């Protein structure tokens, strides 16, 4: 039986050119 | 939420986006 | 998204980017269904064939986004997750049956011009809208092409992409693939003799397939980008988790937690 393949990145493409979220924004969400 | 599905920048302003007419047209012709 | 276009500002204010904290990576699309619940695909959180398993502390959601890559100051809002809920009968082993998950936010998000929840369909809305030939809309930041030689453009968009696609007859969906289709999915896209093209692709999974009700002006999430065989191939279609068919579980989770 063949296996359905999700439309999900498998080779790290989600990180391409991705800018970091600023630390003040990340810490605000964490509190 | 009784306000779901109504976009502030479109339905709430009585504005249509650039391609939604193709969706409504599919109800007529699709 | 293959054969789409740049979203207009605020065109899809329920679109959510599921984001990995470290390393900082786009993980999946998702959708905002209330001020504290987000809908996505189960395989975004749990996919054992690729050794994928994310829990609440690994991820965050970014809402109100347009740019794929920039942190959009004074526009996007980010939230941590309190709990993840994967459908108990999610079938990653074979056909991604019941490919759905819910995420509760740690803190409710405040709506804005760019942040607003989508509606979930009821029984008559699903019976009325989810019919072959009617078109819905898919949005995502995923790949613009399956392969590089398929067109001259870039691999990934700088901005959220949108495409409208027709729902396909169930016997055509079934005949299009050797994978066992279930009643918890539907497929959408054009047939070759319709000339037009378009599909969701790698990176779009978890995002919403939405339709606009011709009777009350509201947008309803009918589907979740799940799986396919390639992208925008002649004779193939993108497959979507059938949201209404799983709404009883959705309501159980939300009413209980
Ligand atoms: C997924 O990871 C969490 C912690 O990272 C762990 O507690 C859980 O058991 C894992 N799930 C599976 C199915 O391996
Ligand atoms: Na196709």
């Amino acid at each position: 039986a063949e296996v359905a393949q999700p439309k999900l990145y498998q080779r790290g493409e989600g990180g391409n050119g991705m800018e970091p979220i600023p630390e003040d924004v990340l810490n605000e969400a964490l509190n | 939420e009784a306000d779901c599905g109504l976009r502030p920048l479109f339905e709430k302003k009585s504005l249509e986006d650039k391609t939604e007419r193709e969706l409504l047209e599919s109800y007529i012709d699709g | 998204i293959v054969e789409g276009s740049d979203a207009e500002i605020g065109m899809s204010p329920w679109q959510v980017m599921l984001f990995r904290k470290s390393p900082q990576e786009l993980l999946c699309g998702a959708s905002l269904i209330s001020d504290r619940w987000v809908l996505t695909a189960a395989h975004c959180l749990l996919y054992p064939p690729w050794d994928k398993n994310f829990t609440e502390n690994d991820l965050l959601v970014r809402i109100g986004k347009h740019s794929r890559t920039r942190y959009e100051r004074n526009i996007e809002k980010i939230s941590m997750l309190e709990k993840i809920y994967i459908h108990p009968r999610y079938n990653w082993r074979e056909n991604l049956d019941r490919d759905i998950a819910l995420m509760k936010l740690k803190k409710p998000v405040a709506f804005s011009d760019y942040i607003h929840p989508v509606c979930l369909p009821d029984r008559e809305t699903a019976a009325s809208l989810l019919q072959a030939g009617y078109k819905g809309r898919v949005t995502g930041w995923g790949n613009l092409k399956e392969t590089w030689t398929a067109n001259v453009g870039k691999g990934q968009p700088s901005v959220l992409q949108v495409v409208n696609l027709p729902i396909v007859e169930r016997p055509v969906c079934k005949d299009s693939t050797r994978i066992r289709i279930t009643d918890n999915m539907f497929c959408a896209g054009y047939k070759p003799d319709e000339g037009k093209r378009g599909d969701a692709c790698e990176g779009d999974s978890g995002g919403p397939f939405v339709m606009k009700s011709p009777f009350n002006n509201r947008w309803y999430q009918m589907g979740i980008v799940s799986w396919g065989e390639g992208c925008d191939r002649d004779g193939k279609y993108g497959f979507y988790t059938h949201v209404f068919r799983l709404k009883k579980w959705i309501q159980k989770v939300i009413d209980q937690f």
